[PDB]
């Protein structure tokens, strides 16, 4: 059980298409670009890896400009908006 | 040649005292007009040649031992509507008393009443063009304020599509110059004809504007607007539209003029040379004036009942009531002048006049809180008593779509350090009519705090005393005014049972007014403590004034930031 | 001490501009439209804040899709991109 | 001890030859002070220091004092021995700033000072000196009551009497259009309350900065208040030297460096009406007024004599004796 | 720019022991220029403290920032013996009262005197213990210890605090005449030299003092203390003596990672370079690299303190408990490390 936070930018637009298109069913769209992803075993993890591997030699670009951040249960308390609603709550 | 002919206005202004316990509501024009029409029965005809103008309004509570004046004007050549008037007033005595009849232009009393004074047409238009002459720089704005006589009824571009009620005119969007100056001319011709080219003409000669208006919506329990307006003319105009504009002071304006609405006065700029047209000002004017009311000894023994609760009275009392009583006899001598504050600790301290000038202020107030709460009760802006729950949880749960994600407690005080007082006098000369209190309010408003030999005083123009009677109920009177100023900044009021909420979407504005103010007051001790200075001017901060001793954001934020709100 | 990064998604192509201007100072730009801020004192957290807000009134359409995302120690130490390299980690003590 | 070297000038440039410390502006050498004959170093502002001349003093053990160009104290370059007076004499101040006969012997000298040298300004202007001789004679009068006075409120009485006795003389000096009658007000509405304005900040500011590099605590004050938003010592000893800014304003205006032009009428942010001086002017303003600070006397400048004046307080605060500590009176 | 491990609570302690830094500032970052190459864009939100080891330099707007956010930067020279430090004098949130609390309690005679006997004794220990893991010379170092044992045994019986300084030179002397049996013949010495550090081993030494120094005083500046006023060390020369009194239980591990880099070949004599100084004085020092690899290799063996907490991590608990014992007006609630038996 390890929440996760997704981000990335990818040059060609087509070519991260189906990064994104990947990335919808993990976990919501929470903005242009990022994902909430809530993992709980780290084999789904390796499997979502291997197919971003996929996608990535499949756009023969070498893109590494997939970054992925922990989100733990007090990391999410003092996050939030610059409105101040408090975000990433489960 | 605008008006080929029109017919010879003439008046009568009566005078006349009460006997007995009456209560007005808080429009006059009603009683008056149905006065008029169960005493002199006569029919259809009264519509066409009779018109009546009530100076005295938002004076509910009236007395015995109280006047009463109102203005009667007929239309016509030889007509006898005056002569069966005058026989049959004489004789009302009960319940209504009489105490005089004066003519309305020559201004000698109603005896020697074989023939009275014709307002004839060329001295309309040379009461206009004489003004013209001593008014045309051709290079100035001519400011003239516009106050209405609390109704009106008008159509916007004569609008059949919204087939209702809503076809009138409720707001300052729906005010067009044209409009205005189309159904001046409408009413003009209509009152002509009962006894084309033109109408062409006066739709290229608009070059009047209307600036800063207040208008609102009053529904009397009927429908009309009423306030003021800042009509300004360019210099391209000529007399012939100042004619139509000084005879539709008296003709009226609206639908349904004949019960008396649709009247209005102008003040023109001051400092300019004494030019009195048409209609004197201190004619149409209340008999008895709020001043009076003021003096009246039964209101002040009230007043003192009131105030004595948290008085904290140190001295002798019999000083304190002859000083009370002399200076009732130096406001009916209209020589006062009002005492400066002086700052007393109480912990925290509070900045607070003489508790005589106090107790004439609390007598003020209880003159004037029965007519504003029933224009309050009466309009739009209004407060309401019985809410809703399920309305009113609607309303917060809509606010909260909006966006509005948090609450604050709701104070009036907050709400002190922001108010602009020449719209508060203009709203409230609107309501009740031209008086000499509104200058002696002011004075009461607008004093200077002495602190260990430190004048502390205040932006002019702006603010109104905390520990003040007055100041309650003349904040939430002019509340609304702010909604703009709440709108800009992402804040909502939400009113009900004589209360408020106060919604807003982020707290950041308000953390910066707070920390602005408090480095504003850091510095100001500093240049006390540093450089001696001895005049202090402050904009904001009253509420930490006890702090010196022991972009611009506008104040009510700093006072809303002091706070800590909450979500819903 | 706290450990941000700030995320942010605004289409007004001169406001992004102005934010992208801005919060470079604070924090290295690691990604393309999203930087790490790292603050000693709330307040100091509160003056960026109070400085994007005013930059965003520029835009007259009300964007506010700008998200500050905690960062822990340890949730700093399970971080990785797919090679497994560690990222966004601070040095101890620097010996130049 | 030595000289206790002071810059408060415009970006001087420091340098050593491995036995003096050479100061020099524009290659100019405006000082040259042996190694053992220098005490401490003053930095107000900006003024580059070459890296051996930092690292020589630090062998010497010579305090550097860092202040910012306005004039708050900020730190020092230093070692142990340096820094030992830093806070040696922290608890003695606050035990002799209470005691109430030290404190109120101390406090009607200064007050006796600062009156002394208010009649000295007037009595030098040698040309309205009979419209003078009565308030010259009401200022013998009030300071004699200070001698005799047993409280503080009484001295602040016959001070403010006294500084009100003072300014209602100064319309026979400045020309038309600088003629000023009501008292100051914190937004200024006159010009001649904004040239005190910026004279009375830079005083204070550097009274402060040289009275805590001496090592005391500038919050507990003998005369005034302890509080918050202003230094209590500073504002309190800063009162001998006032006559200061108020004679080169006086002679700032007559002479005709600054005339009506200079002066620009505007609404700040916050819509209050206020005049301001120009940016030109208020730089010239500033740097003449430093010039007269630096033309103190052939010997000491004010920064040096004001070191002084630290020392001996300390020692009188040492010894608990109340009049070792004598006041600068401007004795012809 | 090579990193020794993971951010603590407080920030990160940059150093420059490297060959002629510019350090300049950009009101928000310090920037590290060489020879107009920029080396490190440091934020001034994430540095704690700052030690310049050379002929580094320091604009002075950099000092003004530095001075105001109280980050304390300590300065040395080449041969590495302390010069001084660039420390302001106003307390954190101005609230003078644990600084008056700590100048009260420092000057009571029985407080200070038990914490100096207690510092004292766990020097003492620690001496005898680094003495007692050589084997292979036992017969050699039987004696001394024994001594040393004896000195340790008046040190409970000293009852006033001048005593103190007497027997902790004693037992330093004693000390240090044993290192020329292990060490090489090349770097035999029989003084430590302070000053004028003018011998091959005695350099490494005052090369890992001031470095140990500058992070016990940066340590205890941020706990709030002022470190200029001390229990036991009375009289100094240009250390703060608080800090340069807590250090002394920890500086065994100074005189070991000397020795162990002497011995095993990671250091030997082609590095010092010798000169004379300012008026011509035999000066020993080190080369850039060789002083990058020793103050790196000391640095890493801090953070190797013993398993679950690095050395910054227990100077700040035992910087807590002596506070716990000043504020109680207890000497018995902080304890000296005293190493393993």
């Amino acid at each position: 059980m390890k929440h996760y936070l997704i981000c990335f930018d990818v040059q060609h637009d087509k070519t991260r298409a189906k990064l994104s298109r990947l990335l919808e069913k993990y976990g919501p769209r929470v903005q242009g670009s990022v994902f909430e992803v809530s993992f709980k075993t780290p084999d789904r993890k390796r499997q979502l890896e291997y197919k971003i591997h996929q996608i990535i030699k499949q756009s023969n670009t070498e893109e590494n400009n997939i970054r992925f951040y922990n989100l733990n249960k007090d990391t999410i308390k003092h996050s939030h908006d610059i409105n101040g609603n408090p975000i990433a709550q489960l | 040649m605008i008006l080929p002919s029109f017919p010879d206005l003439t008046g009568l202004v009566v005078n006349l005292k009460f006997t007995a316990r009456a209560e007005f509501s808080l429009n006059h024009e009603m009683a008056v007009d149905a006065f008029l029409r169960h005493s002199l029965n006569l029919g259809e005809s009264y519509s066409h040649h009779l018109s009546i103008i009530t100076p005295e309004n938002g004076r509910l509570f009236y007395r015995e031992g109280d006047t009463y004046r109102f203005v009667v004007i007929a239309m016509g050549n030889q007509q006898q509507t005056n002569s069966i008037w005058h026989t049959l007033i004489n004789h009302l005595r009960k319940n209504i008393k009489l105490e005089s009849l004066n003519d309305l232009f020559d201004g000698i009393p109603v005896s020697s009443k074989e023939s009275l004074d014709a307002y004839t047409l060329q001295r309309a238009m040379e009461q206009g063009l004489a003004w013209h002459k001593a008014a045309n720089l051709t290079e100035q704005p001519l400011d003239i304020q516009w106050y209405w006589q609390s109704t009106v009824r008008i159509l916007h571009a004569d609008h059949k599509q919204h087939k209702g009620e809503q076809r009138y005119c409720r707001d300052a969007v729906q005010l067009t110059p044209l409009l205005l100056l189309k159904r001046i001319y409408e009413t003009l011709n209509n009152v002509a004809t009962y006894f084309n080219h033109q109408a062409w003409l006066k739709e290229q000669a608009q070059y009047i504007e209307i600036q800063h208006p207040d208008l609102y919506w009053i529904d009397t329990p009927l429908g009309g607007m009423a306030g003021n307006f800042t009509l300004s003319l360019k210099p391209g105009i000529e007399p012939g539209l100042l004619a139509m504009l000084i005879l539709t002071q008296m003709v009226g304006v609206g639908q349904r003029r004949t019960s008396g609405l649709g009247k209005y006065w102008l003040k023109h700029s001051l400092k300019h040379a004494h030019l009195i047209l048409g209609l004197k000002p201190n004619r149409v004017t209340r008999s008895q004036t709020l001043l009076d009311c003021i003096i009246q000894p039964h209101i002040i023994s009230q007043a003192i009942a009131e105030i004595e609760k948290k008085t904290n009275i140190d001295t002798l009392n019999e000083r304190t009531l002859s000083q009370v009583q002399s200076a009732i006899g130096q406001l009916r001598k209209h020589q006062y002048q009002a005492p400066k504050l002086q700052g007393f600790t109480i912990e925290r301290l509070l900045a607070v006049s003489p508790l005589y000038d106090r107790i004439l202020q609390k007598a003020a107030a209880i003159v004037l809180t029965p007519g504003l709460d029933a224009i309050m009760s009466q309009a739009s802006y209004g407060y309401r008593k019985g809410l809703s729950r399920q309305q009113v949880r609607y309303e917060i749960q809509n606010a909260y779509r909006q966006g509005y994600h948090w609450v604050y407690e709701s104070d009036i005080e907050d709400f002190f350090d922001a108010v602009y007082r020449p719209q508060l006098i203009n709203r409230l000369k609107s309501l009740l009519g031209n008086d000499p209190l509104w200058e002696q309010i002011e004075s009461w408003l607008g004093q200077d705090i002495h602190i260990k030999d430190t004048i502390i005083e205040r932006t002019p123009n702006l603010g109104l005393p905390q520990g003040s009677p007055l100041s309650p109920l003349l904040a939430n009177f002019i509340l609304d005014d702010f909604d703009s100023d709440l709108e800009t900044h992402g804040f909502k009021i939400i009113r009900f049972a004589d209360d408020f909420i106060i919604l807003c979407k982020s707290q950041h504005e308000a953390q910066q007014a707070a920390h602005a103010v408090e480095q504003s007051l850091k510095e100001v001790k500093l240049s006390i403590n540093v450089e001696k200075t001895h005049i202090i001017q402050l904009n904001q901060g009253f509420r930490f004034l006890g702090y010196l001793f022991r972009t611009n954001l506008p104040p009510w934020l700093a006072n809303l930031g002091t706070k800590s709100p909450q979500p819903l």
